[PDB]
DNA sequence: CACACACTCTCCAATTCTCTAA
DNA sequence: TTAGAGAATTGGAGAGTGTGTTTTTTTTTTTTTTTTT
């Protein structure tokens, strides 16, 4: 009951959703839309199994991209410190079998990889653009189908990988070439570009009032948040127990907001997309469920779909 | 004896799988093949033996399951409606129901609409999946010559288009099936390999995915992303439906009568409709000709097909939500209600109808 | 009901004043209650001892 | 097998920082700023629990023809704990850790607060370079094998040494190129010294006459220095003063106006702690901060070359992207195809378009243009959108 | 095989029990 | 009441029977998987 009075004090608050994105990664100055994404990643969508035996992904995948200098890895430091069932790994150190699973001998057996060791939690991947593409493709089943399946020597197998991915990346050339849409800054192709639910570009654009604020934070961080890590961890474990329901006004609004994303991504005489697939429709479902989990409400309003839709526009629009 | 080990999807990750010795007696022998997920009922027993008591240094007894029945954990498994040791067996009142529906005018188009009933559109893929899932007829001519009866299918296309969900549905629906993926599948994890025992320490065969799916289906997700050295192991099992090993003084031929369903993406990750097929894909004529249905999926934008698709996907999330006359029977009237909104035919009936039509 | 057996009680002492390392172990302390700190490398099956 | 008053003799002194520098390595001729920084690495900054830590990391770079390896030896002689090894000197798992018939442990571990000396660092294999990011950025290692799931604390101050690849280090060309070493690992060092000098009589007349001065006969705390270091590391734990904060910010702003990532501010904070731990001062002040800068300026000034990029080379990559755009459009106009063999691409682009650009730069610009989706590569074959 | 150890079988005499007369 | 002769039970000599013991284990080829080449 000593703890229940704190959850009661939290869920009653007029502005709790603001207090949550301000309590995430408190050692990192600014980047408030990334704080918001990381909160939603730790809440997740509702996992669903269809009457046809087809499984649907509930977990959210976030990609952070930016300059090689601009704080991205301090999120990965934070998340692997905060979130249960989590691992750190990175691109140059990577391999296909290091990420997923390897086969070991001397009879053969499974050696668990980074995406299995983080099953029901977050796999944090650093240096992601520097990962060899032959090792990058190994996660395409584990990102979407949430299982790793294997056929080698005498050991065929199928393994769980119900893991959220948080990936940190550098542009090809270091500097985010602001002249380009995200689809051109980064060595990723449509198969994996469409797997991540949303992308954040983050930058250190040199300006003196920002520079003086940031330097002031980094010196005060040397021994100079509205919630504690112990409070925020208990709030999340509470929020994760809701399974939000899509109301009829939200169901009908969601179809029009997906049409408005999908109409604009079209290119060439064929009207082919590149970023918008139905994985981004299911991403609005996953995000509006996590947005509802943070509010501790069992039912989705269309305003939570608007908040999800702006979190998708914030990845797409760069000209 | 059968050494039975924990199932890798229930074994917590990074912790070792446990095993037990199981004993099969008269009429239970030869019931299960190495590598199946099996469910045993039996008597848990123990006996003295000195080797335990010697090496462990305590009065400790070895334990054995004397098996009294065996079931093979096929189907969807998160399902209360599927009793008995064989989920693909039918009763007489079920065979009579197959005969009734088989003479429905338009039964083919009902069955095709029931392939992955929660995936919208793609009726050409559902058609190709239905044909591969029932198969043709295998033929032998005066004993001299033979023709392949299995139908192979290539799902080639753009991202986020249910190529992988169609394959994961066929793994639930087919009688014997095996699933494999890209860099996770080797030349001899498909096919077959030779093992050396640590004790008797001479050579034996271990069967790969195309043996463990024999009279069944092998599902190859991200087929374009296999190594060419691994991908070219399939060429014998596509047409000759065999695996001819000659390794370590073992020289022999296994049978491998699978249908193979494969899913791939084009070069650059997207289909480019102005190019010929041989330029959209990194494959070549000997493997492209072994596939005998090709499905091309283009994810083009359209303001009304994307309303119909988005409506179906939104309704499919609400219907599949985990919070949407005794309880063990009463759950089946709601499972039947939800399933029959989507599908012309019950999925439990279609699984048994397919196995019946194949056998 | 059948007859139900004698219950065996595991007395579980805890919260000792002092902790020993694996390198601090000495035969002089045989049969005496210690606490030991260490990291697990392996665990065996759960097996039945013949107790009585 | 096989007193406090002495600290006060040293700790009161006017010359103190220069005394300690000239007595950690008394055979070594000059290189005074190298000695002065290595000294701060021996003491280190400050630590806290509830992030950053008082470990410090230093790279030496320059011709193989000089005493810099002998410095790496003196540091191994002076330091508490620590290990000496080199870049080619083991497999990756032999430098980090492994599992056997059960922990194998290497040079990058079992030296918490101790100087991990490494030589030949330029010719370390890249699989072995890729060991260090978790250690240098998070003080830690992660492993999982054979039922073991585990993390290990690495916690070593690295002292690295590197040669130029091949011939003498050219001074015009950049430090990132001339070591052939990746900027996100290079940017991970707190200080990088170009340990270089020319043939120079007005030095070498002294150095040769100093080196041969050793053979002529039958202030230097020769042991008390390593004990002074040990007692300083035991007892002294600095803190930032408000009068230090205003300068740490102002100097970082000056360097940002001048060209300074926030890793420079993190380096300044930890060095200014070590320069307060030296003098045993237990408190960080303006007079300590100004040496932390002056040492960094003496290191870097003596744009930070990330991705091996330079301003006068990234403009060239953008001109090469334009060169591919025009070169394919004019052939689409004049020739009976929108595609050409790569031999005929090198035989337009390399022969008269510009100063000589090799096939690897063409493949870079063209790949970044596949990502922008303006040409299709097939198999050797390239075709316009 | 053959030569020590482990273990049982059998006989013989050594000791203690019991009764009688000095 | 002591002390000495005759009867019964136990100890252990020693004869007899039965069992286990040598003992190794790297080396050299063949394979299949990861990764560092
Ligand atoms: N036509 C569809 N109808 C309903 N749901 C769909 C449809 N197409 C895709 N989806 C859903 O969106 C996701 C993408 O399907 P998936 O099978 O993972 O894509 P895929 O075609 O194999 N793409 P990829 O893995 O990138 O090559 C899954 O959750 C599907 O359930
Ligand atoms: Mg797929």
């Amino acid at each position: 009951s000593d703890e229940i009075n704190e959850l009661k004090e939290m869920v009653k608050d007029e502005h709790i959703y603001d207090k949550l994105v301000r309590s995430i990664a408190p050692a990192v100055f600014g980047h408030e839309a990334v704080k918001k994404g990381i909160l939603l990643q730790m809440l997740g969508g509702v996992h669903k199994s269809t009457v046809e035996g087809i499984k649907l992904r509930g977990d959210i995948n976030i990609c952070v991209v930016g300059d090689p200098s601009t704080s991205k890895s301090q999120f990965l430091k934070y998340v692997v410190g905060f979130a249960p069932r989590s691992v750190y790994t990175s691109g140059k150190a990577s391999s296909a079998a290091g990420l997923t699973a390897a086969v070991v001998r001397d009879d053969y057996t499974i050696e668990a990889g980074a995406l299995m060791l983080a099953d029901n939690g977050i796999c944090c991947i650093d240096e992601f653009d520097k990962m060899d593409i032959s090792d990058q493709v190994a996660i395409h089943e584990a990102m979407e189908q949430q299982t790793i399946s294997i056929a080698k020597a005498g050991i065929h197998a199928t393994l769980n990988a119900r893991t959220s991915i948080l990936a940190a990346a550098n542009p090809v050339g270091g500097r985010y070439n602001r002249k380009l849409s995200l689809r051109g800054n980064l060595n990723m192709t449509a198969p994996i570009m469409s797997r991540f639910d949303l992308f954040f570009v983050i930058l250190d654009d040199c300006n003196e009032k920002i520079d003086t604020e940031l330097a002031s934070h980094i010196v005060d961080l040397h021994m100079k948040p509205p919630f504690s890590a112990e409070q925020l961890r208990r709030y999340i474990k509470y929020a994760r127990t809701f399974k939000p329901i899509l109301t009829k006004e939200a169901r009908s609004y969601l179809v029009e907001k997906y049409k408005e994303l999908r109409k604009d991504d079209a290119q060439g005489f064929s009207r082919s997309s590149y970023r918008i697939t139905v994985r981004q429709l299911e991403s609005m479902i996953r995000l509006s469920e996590a947005i509802a989990r943070a509010n501790c409400v069992d039912e989705i309003t269309p305003s939570f779909i608007a908040e999800a839709y702006d979190l998708l526009r914030q990845s797409i629009i760069r000209v | 004896r059968v050494t039975l080990q924990e199932a890798p999807g229930t074994v917590p990750p990074g912790r070792l799988p446990r095993h037990r010795e199981v004993i099969l007696l008269a009429d239970l022998v030869d019931v299960s093949k190495p590598g199946e997920e099996v469910e045993v009922t039996g008597i848990y027993k123990n006996n003295y033996d000195g080797n335990l008591n010697a090496k462990n240094g305590f009065p400790v007894f070895a334990t054995i399951i004397e098996a009294n029945s065996i079931k093979r954990r096929e189907g969807n498994t998160a399902n209360e409606g599927e009793e008995g040791l064989d989920v693909f067996s039918w009763t007489e009142e079920e065979e009579r129901e197959f005969r009734k529906i088989s003479r429905d005018r338009g039964i083919i188009d009902k069955i095709i609409s029931s392939m992955a009933p929660s995936i919208y559109g793609h009726r050409d893929i559902k058609t190709a999946v239905a044909c591969s899932l029932f198969g043709g007829v295998p033929k032998n001519v005066n004993g001299k010559h033979s023709i392949r009866g299995d139908i192979n299918v290539l799902l080639l296309g753009d991202p986020g288009t249910a190529k992988s969900q169609i394959l994961k549905y066929v793994e639930k629906t087919a009688h014997r099936a095996v699933f494999a993926t890209g860099q996770g599948a080797s030349a001899v994890g498909l096919t077959a390999s030779v093992r050396k025992d640590p004790i008797t320490k001479e050579w034996t065969l271990e069967g790969g995915a195309l043996v463990l799916a024999d009279k069944g289906v092998c599902l190859i997700d991200e087929f374009d992303k296999m190594n060419d050295q691994d991908r070219t192991s399939i060429h014998e099992a596509m047409e000759q439906q065999s695996i001819s090993i000659s390794k370590a003084g073992i020289v022999t031929t296994l049978q491998a009568r699978c249908s193979i369903i494969a899913a791939a993406n084009p070069n650059g990750g997207r289909y480019n409709s102005t190019l010929p097929l041989a330029q959209n894909v990194s494959l070549t004529e000997p493997i492209l000709s072994r596939f005998d249905i090709l499905c091309v999926v283009r994810d083009l934008v359209d303001e009304e097909a994307d309303e119909r698709l988005a409506t179906f996907v939104v309704d499919s999330h609400v219907r599949s939500h985990p919070e949407n006359l005794n309880a063990r029977q009463r759950r089946l009237q709601r499972q039947r209600k939800k399933e029959e909104e989507i599908s012309p035919i019950p999925q439990e009936l279609l699984m048994k109808y397919i196995h019946y039509a194949r056998t | 009901s059948p007859e139900q057996t004698e219950r065996v009680f595991q007395i579980s002492f805890f919260n000792l004043p002092t902790v020993h390392r694996i390198r601090d172990i000495r035969s002089e302390k045989i049969g005496s209650l210690l606490s030991i700190s260490g990291t697990v490398t392996r665990t065996s099956e759960v097996r039945p001892e013949l107790y009585k | 097998k096989v007193d406090l008053a002495k600290i006060r003799e040293v700790a009161a002194r006017e010359d103190l920082y220069s005394l300690l520098a000239r007595s950690i390595a008394p055979s070594i001729y000059e290189l005074e700023d190298v000695k002065k920084g290595i000294l701060l690495q021996l003491f280190g900054g400050t630590n806290k629990t509830f992030r950053y830590r008082g470990d410090i990391n230093i790279l030496l770079c320059g011709d193989p023809s000089t005493s810099k390896s002998q410095i790496l030896q003196y540091v191994h002689k002076i330091t508490p704990r620590g290990v000496y090894t080199s870049g080619k000197g083991s497999s990756a798992v032999g430098l980090t850790a492994y599992i056997t018939r059960v922990l194998e442990s290497g040079a990058l571990v079992l030296s918490d607060g101790g100087v991990c000396c490494i030589d030949e660092f330029d010719k370390m294999s890249d699989s072995t370079r890729s060991v260090l990011h978790e250690v240098m950025e998070q003080q830690t290692i992660s492993i999982a094998k054979a039922g073991i799931i585990t993390t290990l604390n690495a916690r070593s101050s690295i002292l690295a040494s590197a040669n130029p690849i091949g011939s003498r280090y050219n001074p015009n060309l950049p430090v990132t190129e001339n070591i052939d070493l990746p900027p996100p690992l290079l940017s991970r060092f707190d200080l990088v010294y170009l340990v270089l000098d020319k043939v120079d009589e007005k030095n070498d007349r002294e150095l040769a006459k100093h080196l041969t001065n050793l053979y002529l006969e039958d202030v230097l705390p020769v042991e008390f220095l390593t004990m002074y270091i040990s007692y300083a590391k035991e007892h002294i734990h600095p803190i930032i003063t408000e009068a230090a904060k205003t300068e740490l910010v102002r100097a970082y702003v000056g360097m940002r106006k001048m060209t300074a990532t926030t890793r420079q501010l993190e380096s300044m904070i930890r060095l200014a702690e070590a320069h307060a731990k030296m003098k045993l001062k237990n408190v960080v002040e303006l007079e300590d901060v100004q040496e932390a800068v002056r040492l960094i300026r003496s290191a870097i000034k003596d744009k930070i070359d990330m991705n091996l990029v330079q301003t006068g080379k990234s403009v060239i990559q953008r001109k090469l992207q334009e060169d591919l755009s025009r070169e394919i459009m004019n052939v689409l106009k004049d020739q009976a195809s929108d595609s050409m063999s790569f031999n005929e691409l090198i035989k337009q682009i390399n022969e008269h378009s510009q100063d000589r650009v090799e096939s690897s730069d063409i493949q870079e610009a063209l790949s970044r243009l596949q990502q922008e989706d303006k040409v299709i590569v097939l198999g050797g074959v390239r075709r316009s959108v």
